[PDB]
């Protein structure tokens, strides 16, 4: 099901001002996030499905076009829900919020994916072992977070604390021996 | 910026220790450099929370010249003197609104990393000046007398020693033997400060009003203090502590104080049988105290029968206030015993017939009109292990195991004969049908078999049933607690 | 084939602890001459003939299991290629009985004495009879490893060893250029006998010359202040000393002596990984000259006037700096003078781990060297053993208890255990234990979980067991150990399974004493913890101590299971057009790519008698000749020593050849060698030269009847790679041949002995493939040999002995009690006792006669 119903979002996510009267499409899925939010299969996860992560969360961010708030809220719910049900393999996924919203000021959609961004540690914490890209994408992300709510953000509480967190999926081994890039000490970082 | 700087504080906090054991001195104090520009900030949303956890792991040899805390050693002294010779005068700010910004500069038990040159003024900068307010001083209640238990640190100073202070100032100020030289110097207030209170006998707790806020500190430390050289001073600390419990024997004593003080120092170190011989009769005695306890739950029940008079607010506002808090500090006494009181009930029979002897009333009363512990556990429970229930832990090890005929089975067939849900009028009666048993069970080379060896002398008597028809009718009512509780 | 039994004596050897090697590097010249006379009044004890034999063994043999060995019986020395002894007459070397030609061919009677000789340059070993040579010794063995003076003995054989140190008194001469323990042995530990088993910066110029002034100022003054000058007389051998001169003008020998030390220095600072930095210029302008009394002149006018620096102490950090360049200095020096010295004096060997005084002056030496230049102020910054009860005490309910007692505070584990508790797995790594470490105070069950405070010395370890409540509640000292958690010892929810068996682990270098309450009294504590909760320990009633199976170490043969992870095997039927065939798999993911899995074969090739006399390894043509040869019967293990390199197959095939029988063994990939296999092949892996020793080196009197061949080839391996040169991956069907019968072919034909005339190739079900596994199982025998001064004689006088199983097809011993656990060779052994019984039936006697042959009235009554 994941791989034929699952290409069919991947085709609808093309809608931004160019359909404009085909949203029976985008209730059809919208009704039908149910069934994916009622189960937790794939802890294997062998096959790779960040595809269809990464679809997932450009509906999430896909408010351009009609949103229909109530099944806007629907599959934030979904897409929350699936990061329990992946053992973080999603390493575009986890960057992509870097890309789009760290470098947002909570502009538009940018608030509910940092509420999953900073449920993420909650479970990351004292496990989930980070790889090169998860490694490489902590400092960085960390950075922009850590710079940018400071000042130029509001003062709501749940704003604040959206992206209030420790935010370290620090690994039990190691994760990367690349050379660090500041720009392509420890003590000073932080 | 508050909440989650204070929050990866929790996290990378014990980093020194594990990982650049000599190499974490930079990074340590570089951290603590910024946490003092708060002091002056006053808010009105508490953040007193980031300031604790701050300090509290931060630290967690001469090789720092970048850090210029070496110039922030003197910093922490100038706060120490503020409060105290200011609060001296010091009603609507006798309270912690002064205070509060004292206890986490003082905590720092343990985690020391450097000296700062802060030697011997803190027992002058700040503990002098609280002498002062020891006493009365014609003020009233005091608001936070703990503090000087607390944010006096027990011989955390790295250097003790009278008559340096008021004498010894140009001598140091001028500039290979030290500390070694003040080696009998060190026992001069200690064989001074604990001949105050031990004396001291009054029997309510308003006479000693301000007593208990100073007991604490100095006997906890200098015991550990100086071990190597003289261990009198260990074997009398035991008895100094011994000693002014004995005005806890009274149901009455103290509603505040009693808790605050037998959470203080629940520790005994040469208070056991070979250190403290009397120590066993001693509390021996406090038992017997603690027994009146019971006689209150069942002389108010009698009047409590069929609701004749008003048992809302005088049967049951009896035994909650004064019961409850005194059980606190009695478990450890038995529980450091426990590593020597069955070996020696091994070697004799009299190595805890004390103990035996009591501690029986604490469930044999218990049994009904439990929420009378409840309600004054409150801060325990609120939120299993309640302290009544764990009050026969250390009993039960050693109570039914020295009953009679230490390896004859008798033990197990008195227990099977009782196994009746017997009345206590009817304990006479299993003294007359006998129970026993020499079989061929597994008597036969380990059950038992350390019992006739380690009773050389093994007294067993017709009457010494009686003493065994007791401790099985006890393990009846502690049989329901574990299913009843759900 | 049928198992065979019959009583065996225990045989066991010891040794002194001395250990010889070679290497490319220091050796103490390698060659040692070893002495021992015998006292012996045993021709024959109450079983057989009583054994013993003397040798070398290097440190890879563990022969030693008392037990279980290679033929019959655990015999001493020399039954393998890992040790070598003599017996009066006989090379022993992997069970081979081949004699000698010396007067006197007489087993080792009382009052004789033996001397063993061992040359490192040619690798030899010979043996002195007592008044006569050995007409032929074995050459071209190994040399990696440390050979032990070892002596095997049976019981009732006394023998004295001679060192010549203190007590070897030698009857024969040591031979030229053999020294008997006279330079070191054992540097630190003593001696005992042991059971076996243009341009420069201008930086290092100006650190360099303050470096080498401030150190060199020392020399001067303390010479001609300690007034050790020379007498009037001009004695050479006094020692004079020329360096009594001042520390500037020092002549070029004074100064080629300075400067190796002082270019050493920073030559070793700079490879330290330390950072070049003034850290603090602070030492530079304090320093303070103490104060000293008057006394300190002397008539020698050079006043005592060292630099201070008796409160200038930096850490214990870098004096671990100072330790290792000091190491690497007088290692150099010992290989300098290694080189060339030769020095018949009482010489010095490797200073890494000589002895802790000279290793700590050594040490010391450049760390008056460091303190000086800080107070100037230039400062810069094989496995575990486990142990448990056999499975017929597993226990399935109540309430059970036992000590353990921890002698050593390393690497051990105490706990129960499921009776199917595999071995070659780490103590509670997975869910078929529950035990407890106190090397680091944590408890483990599929995996680490830290609990209680960690051990010390003694440290009598309670362990307890409820499976009415399903609780594990471990003590320590009488005291109920108690977890971070607020719990007991939590490992609640343990369902009673097919019941529980105690279990301890120990790591190197460790000693353990665990006590299952067989008597009452040995108990430490018991009346704390357990004396009336109903808690009673294991032994309660037995008349006889406790099994308490051991883990092996020796890696046995063990079939294939067809339940493995990454290796399935696959039995292909034969076919007309193909013969049968046996391929492989594996699971080519992110699964463990093991070593070099060695793969055997299930029954044996015996050569006849030899009608072979050699081997034809064959790739696609005649390969490499001259294949190893025994001529004798030595049956030969097909083996595939394949390496896996996670690709599709590495096959076999048993094919016919025109007129012989050859295999088929084909791979597809990459480098994988398959050649045949000795039948007691026990090798690890990671080694493809040298793993054959002991040549054959017979000769006559005048040593020129002299025949030589390489004895003992096990694994002859062929690196097939040698054979293509290609860019490509194309199949290698290698067909070593070796069968030879009259064919006027197959392998199975001469292997089962049953359709030899037949040709046609099979493969029938008792043929499977087998794999190597590293560890299994044995039972410790329930009583050992007993056994020493006045020159450290070893005396052995009780008799013990055992009845020992067989197994023909592997030709291997073990003792009969295994069959307790084994339960399949058991039932097996009962049928074949009761066939026994059925063929002499009743009213025979002819039968009778002829099973009294395969028994023995002292088996039967034993």
């Amino acid at each position: 099901h994941v791989l034929d119903v699952g290409f069919l979002p991947d085709m609808r996510a093309a809608a931004s001002l160019d359909t404009a009267t085909f949203s029976t499409t985008e209730m059809a899925l919208a009704l039908n996030r149910y069934l994916c939010l009622a189960v937790l299969p794939l802890i294997t996860k062998c096959a790779p499905l960040f595809a269809g992560t990464e679809h997932r969360a450009i509906m999430v961010d896909s408010m351009l076009h009609t949103v229909y708030r109530l099944s806007r809220g629907r599959s934030l719910t979904k897409a929350q829900r699936d990061v329990i049900e992946d053992c973080l393999m999603a390493l575009c996924r986890y960057i992509r919020p870097s890309m789009l919203q760290h470098l947002l000021r909570r502009l538009v959609f940018d608030v509910p994916i940092l509420n999953e961004f900073a449920k993420m540690p909650l479970k990351l914490l004292t496990n989930h072992y980070e790889r090169c890209w998860k490694y490489y994408c902590l400092p960085t992300g960390w950075a922009n977070f850590g710079v940018t709510s400071e000042e130029e953000l509001h003062l709501t509480r749940k704003l604040f604390w959206g992206i209030f967190d420790s935010l370290a999926h620090k690994k039990y081994d190691q994760e990367l021996y690349r050379m660090a890039m500041p720009c392509l000490s420890i003590e000073k970082r932080f | 910026p508050l909440i989650n700087q204070y929050f990866t504080n929790h996290c990378l906090y014990f980093l020194s220790t594990p990982a650049k054991v000599l190499g974490s001195g930079g990074h340590a104090s570089n951290k603590e450099k910024e946490m003092i520009t708060s002091l002056f900030c006053k808010l009105a949303a508490l953040v007193r929370h980031r300031v604790s956890l701050f300090g509290t792991d931060a630290p967690a040899v001469a090789l720092l010249p970048v850090l210029t805390t070496l110039f922030q050693h003197i910093a922490q002294h100038q706060f120490g003197d503020d409060v105290i010779l200011d609060d001296v005068q010091v009603c609507s700010i006798y309270s912690l609104g002064t205070t509060k910004n004292t206890y986490v500069e003082k905590l720092r038990p343990a985690l020391g990393e450097c000296l700062a040159r802060l030697a011997a003024a803190m027992p002058v900068a700040f503990l002098e000046p609280q002498l002062n307010e020891y006493n009365a001083c014609s003020v009233y209640t005091t608001k936070s007398p703990r503090e000087r238990a607390i944010l006096g640190l027990p011989n955390s100073v790295e250097e003790m020693c009278p008559d340096i202070p008021v004498l010894d100032r140009l001598m140091a100020d001028i500039g290979a033997r030290y500390t070694e030289m003040p080696h009998v110097i060190e026992i001069t207030l200690p064989m001074l400060c604990s001949y105050l209170p031990r004396w001291w006998e009054r029997g309510p707790e308003a006479p000693p009003p301000a007593l208990p806020a100073g007991a604490p500190p100095p006997c906890t430390a200098v015991t550990s203090d100086h071990l190597n050289s003289l261990l009198g001073n260990i074997l009398r600390i035991i008895v100094n502590n011994l000693g002014i419990d004995e005005a806890t024997w009274m149901k009455r004593l103290a509603v505040f104080a009693q808790p605050i003080v037998s959470r203080a120092r629940p520790e005994l170190l040469h208070s056991h049988f070979i250190p403290t011989i009397g120590r066993l009769r001693k509390r021996a005695g406090k038992v017997v105290a603690e027994e009146e306890q019971l006689r209150l739950e069942a002389k108010a029940e009698a009047e409590e029968g069929e609701l004749l008079v008003r048992d809302e607010f005088s049967v049951l506002c009896r035994d909650l206030y004064a019961l409850y808090p005194l059980l606190i500090r009695y478990v450890d006494n038995n529980r450091a015993h426990w590593l020597t009181e069955p070996n020696a009930n091994a070697e004799e029979l009299f190595r805890m017939v004390g103990e035996i002897f009591i501690y029986w009333s604490k469930s044999h009363n218990f049994k009904r009109e439990e929420q009378n512990f409840v309600v004054q556990n409150e801060i325990n429970n609120m939120s299993v292990a309640t302290l009544k229930k764990m009050l026969p832990i250390g009993l039960n090890m050693c109570a039914p195991t020295d009953q009679d005929l230490i390896m004859l089975a008798k033990t197990r067939y008195a227990l099977k004969d009782t196994d009746e849900e017997v009345r206590e009028f009817l304990q006479n009666n299993l003294h007359l049908q006998g129970k026993v048993e020499g079989s061929p069970s597994l008597r036969w080379q380990m059950a038992l078999y350390r019992g006739l060896p380690g009773r050389e002398e093994d007294a067993d008597d017709p009457e010494k049933i009686v003493r065994r028809v007791q401790e099985v009718s006890a393990v009846l009512y502690h049989l329901e607690q574990t299913e009843h509780p759900y | 084939l049928l198992l065979q039994t019959n009583l065996i004596n225990y045989v066991t050897s010891i040794r002194p602890n001395i250990f010889v090697g070679r290497a490319e590097g220091s050796t103490q010249y390698g060659k040692w001459y070893f002495e021992v006379m015998v006292d012996e009044v045993v021709p024959f004890l109450t079983a057989q003939a009583t054994h013993l034999r003397v040798g070398w063994a290097l440190t890879e043999g563990y022969s030693p299991y008392p037990g279980g060995g290679e033929g019959w019986g655990g015999n001493g020395v020399g039954d393998d290629l890992y040790s070598y002894g003599f017996d009066g007459l006989h090379l022993w070397t992997g069970h081979v009985a081949r004699p000698v030609t010396s007067p006197g061919q007489h087993l080792l009677a009382p009052e004789d004495v033996v001397s063993c000789c061992l040359d490192l340059s040619v690798p030899s070993i010979s043996f002195r009879i007592n008044g006569c040579p050995v007409q032929g010794v074995f050459e071209a063995f190994n040399l990696d490893g440390l050979f032990f003076p070892v002596v095997s003995f049976s019981a009732g054989v006394k023998v004295r060893f001679l060192l010549g140190g203190r007590h070897g008194e030698f009857k024969f001469l040591p031979p030229p250029g053999y020294a008997p323990c006279h330079e070191a042995v054992l540097p630190r530990e003593r001696l005992r006998l042991e059971p076996i088993k243009i341009v420069l910066p201008p930086h290092l110029e100006r650190i360099r010359e303050k470096l080498a002034e401030n150190i060199h100022e020392l020399w001067a003054l303390t010479r001609i202040e300690q007034g050790w000058t020379y007498g009037p007389v001009r004695d050479d051998n006094k020692r004079l000393h020329p360096c009594l001169v001042n520390f500037h003008s020092l002549p070029e020998p004074e100064r080629n002596y300075n400067l190796q030390m002082s270019g050493e220095t920073l030559k070793t600072l700079l490879a330290l990984g330390c950072h070049v930095g003034m850290a603090d210029e602070k030492a530079e302008d304090n320093l303070k000259k103490t104060k000293l009394p008057k006394t300190y002149m002397m008539s020698n006018g050079y006043k005592p006037a060292p630099l201070d620096l008796s409160h200038v102490r930096l850490t214990p950090a870098q004096t671990t700096l100072v330790d290792r360049l000091a190491e690497n200095g007088h290692n150099v020096w010992a290989r300098d003078r290694v080189a060339q010295g030769w020095s018949y004096s009482a010489r010095l060997v490797p200073y890494r781990l000589l002895d802790e005084a000279t290793k700590r002056s050594n040490r010391d030496s450049l760390c008056q060297a460091v303190r000086t230049l800080l107070g100037y102020g230039y400062n810069i910054e094989d496995r575990v053993r486990i142990f448990r009860a056999e499975k017929s005490y597993t226990v399935q309910s109540g309430r059970w208890y036992f000590e353990f007692e921890a002698v050593t505070t390393g690497e051990m584990r105490v706990g129960w255990a499921r009776p199917e508790l595999r071995p070659d797995v780490e103590l509670g790594a997975d869910e078929l234990a529950y035990v407890f470490n106190g090397h680091r105070g944590q408890r483990w069950h599929l995996g680490s979980e830290p609990f209680g405070r960690p051990w010390q010395s003694g440290d009598v370890v309670g362990c307890m067991i409820d499976l009415t409540e399903n609780t594990i509640i471990f003590t320590l000292n009488g005291e109920v150990l108690m977890s971070d958690s607020g719990s007991e010892t939590a490992f609640r929810e343990i369902e009673i399974g097919d019941g529980f068996l105690p279990v301890c682990s120990l790591g190197p270098g460790q000693v353990g004493h665990l006590n299952l309450g067989q008597d009452v009294s040995s108990l430490r504590f018991f009346a704390i913890c357990g004396l009336q909760e109903g808690f009673e320990p294991f032994a309660i009633n037995m008349q006889r101590p406790v099994t308490t199976w051991f883990s092996k170490s020796l890696p046995q043969f063990e079939p294939v299971p067809p339940e493995h992870p990454h290796y399935e095997v696959a039995r292909m039927d034969g076919t007309v057009d193909t013969p049968p065939c046996l391929r492989l798999a594996h699971r080519t993911w992110g699964s463990q790519n093991s070593l070099v899995e060695m793969l055997f074969l299930r029954l044996s090739l015996p050569v006849q008698f030899t009608t072979t006399y050699y081997y034809s390894v064959r790739v696609f043509a005649g390969q490499e000749p001259s294949c190893v040869w025994v001529g004798w019967v030595t049956p030969d293990y097909h083996q595939h020593d394949m390496n896996f390199d996670l690709s599709k197959v590495r096959a076999v095939t048993v094919t016919m050849g025109d007129e012989q029988g050859n295999v088929h063994s084909s791979l597809k990939c990459s480098n994988c060698y398959m050649v045949w296999g000795g039948d007691f092949v026990s090798p690890g892996q990671q080694g493809r030269i040298s793993h054959t020793d002991l040549v054959i080196g017979c000769l006559v009197d005048l040593a020129t009847g002299l025949m030589t061949f390489t004895a003992n080839g096990k694994e002859s391996n062929t690196f097939f790679q040698v054979e293509p040169n290609t860019k490509l991956f194309p199949a290698v069907f290698v067909l070593p041949t070796h069968q030879n019968v009259i064919q006027f072919m197959p392998l199975s034909a001469a292997m089962f002995l049953s359709e030899r005339k037949n040709p046609a190739p099979q493969c029938p079900p008792r043929l499977e493939v087998q794999m190597l596994m590293p560890v299994s199982w044995s039972r410790m025998p329930n009583h050992f040999l007993q056994v020493e001064r006045l020159g450290w004689a070893v005396q052995c006088q009780d008799p013990l002995t055992m009845m020992a199983l067989h197994i023909p097809e592997e030709n291997r011993c073990m003792d009969i009690l295994e069959l307790s656990e084994r339960l399949d060779l058991q039932r097996f052994h009962s049928h074949t006792l009761r066939l026994y019984r059925a063929v002499c039936a009743l009213g025979n006697n002819r039968v009778a006669h002829a099973l009294c042959s395969h028994v023995d009235q002292a088996q039967l009554l034993h």
